[PDB]
């Protein structure tokens, strides 16, 4: 049992531009460590084997080598079909380990989300329970968060999110959260909002409702 | 060279008391690539040394660009060391003429599986199964137990990062013993009655030298004059006795 | 060229079991060590299992010893995995995958997947709510009607509008497994925000693998 570290996990470059990714294994694993990328929807493809021999199939712009006890992959021209996520392999020693998988961001123009809310409906508290809703759609980058707020007062504990896949043109993509009260605390509040915020975003979107309302 | 080893299995060889005619690959063109750490690509016969080494092995073509005196790597660290107390060369020609196929080529056995890295000048050929695992293997293989050297699918349809290639390496070295191994000399035309800078076997001097009455033991080179000033040469390819005036 | 077949892919209830099977073409198993990995979503991978075709020997990960078993037909030129005692923990995508000998070499060559997830309702219809839109507009003019879709079993699920004929400005987030053991996921449509007041919103929620539907009209309400 040779546990996996990476880092970083995730990086995010312009097309051109050059990427190192580095893993360490925390026991000895020689030369025996693989890269992988892998694409939403498919099976990981082998990249790089015995720690720097580029696969054939995989273009010549990749390549790698050991420092000290990492191993490190570059990338020296980033092109569209390289934008994937790279996992290392150890297979050494058993059992085969693998590490979390490197998420590489193609740069694209930095957005705002477009915020709607969608406050508990009159089926949705047929069920004795209230869920607020909170849709973020087309913005950038991939590090972001859904922050919620019940009378102006920071909610923990009581959330719920779901993201989805970006884009192959513009990288955008979307956040999905909800508030979770009983129907019998939904009716104590007056006031609902949604706070959205990303890495990128300088200005936070601030969209709200009173309870009762739509 | 006919044949070649594995890398691991570095076929050294040393090389002495001859004329090595450094440069004929340079000017030969038959290995792809020529080149050359400390020394120079072409004139490189006229570099003496006591003695000089000429190895040869089959390699990746990834591998040939990391083989180079001094030079770090994953095959220049752990099978073999070229080390940088020496000056050298390396060359390699495309072995897709003559060592690929399909199915592999089981002649060049490559270290995989390793407790450590091989020393500088250091060949070695051991087939014991390897523990990468917590317990002994005793020369049975399984999971985590393996067959340290293995052959590479080395095929014409490879492309040249994994294509094979005969390597051959020049190293130079000088300890503390009379030099033996040098390149071809050029000598220059002999011109007699007439007065020329001469320089014969090392030993100089000015004037017009001709046919000597002089006899000598076939032993002798030289003739001399009061405070061992030159007055005779032999031809160093021509058996006459010249005089010097 | 070679290929990695993955099929046997299914649905388990918990302490149930599944067997998987994935065929070779190409290339023969001996010589080679057949492997499993698997794929939860959200995770990266995780590898459970691997047999040496002509040894018959096995390795297993610690974190599936005295569940899974791996095993290979050399006359069948095929990999079988034999998933036991299985949780909702348990959902994944499982993938073939080949490498060299008994190990030390990466896996080149590996299959696509097959989506194995378990259960205590090898069927659920979704219960599926209307999402009524805020009065206020968006950047463009825009305003959305949507829907969410809850407890329903399995994955995946598609979801479109307007009976299925809505596709344009349609936009769904991935469903994520609840603590029920069953599905829920959200969905919007965003147009000029007049347009939800002409076009129709119905919330189409297909579900091939047990043979249903979901239609539930959504509509603008008082703000
Ligand atoms: C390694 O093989 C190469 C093949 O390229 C050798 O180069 C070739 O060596 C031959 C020796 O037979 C040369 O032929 C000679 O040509 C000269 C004039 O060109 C002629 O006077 C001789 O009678 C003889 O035919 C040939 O020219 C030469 N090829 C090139 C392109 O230079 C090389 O010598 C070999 N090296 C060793 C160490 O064996
Ligand atoms: C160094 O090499 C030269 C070649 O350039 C040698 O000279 C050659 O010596 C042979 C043997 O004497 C000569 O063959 C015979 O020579 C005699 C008289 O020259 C002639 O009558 C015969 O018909 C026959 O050719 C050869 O001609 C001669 N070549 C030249 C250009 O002189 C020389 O002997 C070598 N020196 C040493 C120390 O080995």
């Amino acid at each position: 049992d040779i546990q996996m570290t990476q880092s970083p996990s995730s990086l995010s470059a312009s097309v051109g531009d050059r990427v190192t990714i580095t893993c360490r294994a925390s026991q000895s694993v020689s030369s025996a460590v693989a890269w992988y990328q892998q694409k939403p929807g498919k099976a990981p493809k082998l990249l790089i084997y015995s720690a720097s021999d580029l696969y054939s199939g995989v273009p010549s712009r990749f390549s790698g080598s050991r420092s000290g006890t990492d191993f490190t992959l570059t990338i020296s021209s980033l092109q569209p079909e390289d934008f994937a996520t790279y996992y290392c392999q150890q297979s050494h020693t058993y059992p085969i380990t693998f590490g979390q998988g490197t998420k590489v961001e193609i740069k694209r123009t930095v957005a705002a989300p477009s915020v709607f809310i969608f406050p508990p409906s009159d089926e949705q508290l047929k069920s004795g329970t209230a869920s607020v809703v909170c849709l973020l759609n087309n913005f950038y980058p991939r590090e972001a968060k859904v922050q919620w707020k019940v009378d102006n007062a920071l909610q923990s504990g009581n959330s719920q999110e779901s993201v989805t896949e970006q884009d192959s043109k513009d990288s955008t993509y979307s956040l999905s959260s909800t508030l979770t009260l009983s129907k019998a605390d939904y009716e104590k509040h007056k006031v609902y909002a949604c706070e959205v915020t990303h890495q990128g975003l300088s200005s936070p979107v601030t969209k709200s409702f009173n309870r009762g309302e739509c | 060279a006919t044949r070649f080893a594995s890398v691991y299995a570095w076929n050294r060889k040393r090389i002495s008391n001859c004329v090595a005619d450094y440069s004929v690959l340079y000017n030969s063109a038959s290995f792809s690539t020529f080149k050359c750490y400390g020394v120079s690509p072409t004139k490189l016969n006229d570099l003496c040394f006591t003695n000089v080494y000429a190895d040869s092995f089959v390699i990746r073509g990834d591998e040939v660009r990391q083989i180079a005196p001094g030079q770090t790597g994953k095959i220049a660290d752990y099978n073999y060391k070229l080390p940088d107390d020496f000056t050298g060369c390396v060359i390699a020609w495309n072995s897709n003429n003559l060592d690929s196929k399909v199915g592999g080529n089981y002649n060049y056995l490559y270290r995989l599986f390793r407790k450590s890295n091989l020393k500088p000048f250091e060949r070695d050929i051991s087939t014991e199964i390897y523990q990468a695992g917590s317990t002994p293997c005793n020369g049975v293989e399984g999971f985590n137990c393996y067959f340290p050297l293995q052959s590479y699918g080395f095929q014409p349809t490879n492309g040249v990062g994994y294509q094979p290639y005969r390597v051959v390496v020049l190293s130079f070295e000088l300890l503390h013993a009379p030099a033996t191994v040098c390149g071809p000399k050029k000598s220059t035309n002999l011109v007699k009655n007439k007065c020329v800078n001469f320089n014969f076997n090392g030993l100089t001097g000015t004037g017009v030298l001709t046919e000597s009455n002089k006899k000598f033991l076939p032993f002798q080179q030289f003739g001399r004059d009061i405070a061992d000033t030159t007055d005779a040469v032999r031809d160093p390819q021509t058996l006459e006795i010249l005089d010097i005036t | 060229e070679v290929q990695l077949v993955e099929s046997g892919g299914g649905l388990v209830q918990p302490g149930g079991s599944l067997r998987l099977s994935c065929a070779a073409s190409g290339f023969d198993l001996g010589g080679y060590s057949m492997h499993w990995v698997r794929q939860a979503p959200g995770k990266g991978l995780e590898w459970v299992a691997g047999i040496y075709a002509s040894g018959g020997a096995t390795a297993y990960a610690d974190s599936v010893k005295g569940r899974f078993t791996i095993s290979a037909d050399t006359s069948k030129n095929t990999a079988y995995l034999q998933m036991n005692s299985l949780r909702a923990e348990d959902t994944a995508v499982y993938y073939c995958a080949r490498s060299y000998y008994y190990g030390g070499f990466g896996m080149d060559y590996w299959g696509q997947g097959t989506l194995v997830t378990v259960s205590s309702a090898s069927t659920k219809g979704p219960s599926v709510f209307p999402l009524a839109p805020s009065s206020k507009s968006t950047s463009g003019g825009t305003a959305a009607l949507g829907c969410l879709v809850k407890d329903y079993f399995p994955e995946p699920v598609t979801v479109s509008w307007n009976s299925g004929a809505l596709t344009s400005g349609v936009h769904t987030f991935p469903a994520v497994l609840q603590s029920s053991g069953l599905y829920s996921l959200s969905s919007v449509v965003t147009v000029p925000s007049s347009s939800l007041g002409t076009q129709t919103y119905i919330c189409n929620v297909n579900h091939k693998p047990s043979n249903t539907k979901v239609d539930k009209k959504v509509e603008p309400k008082s703000c």
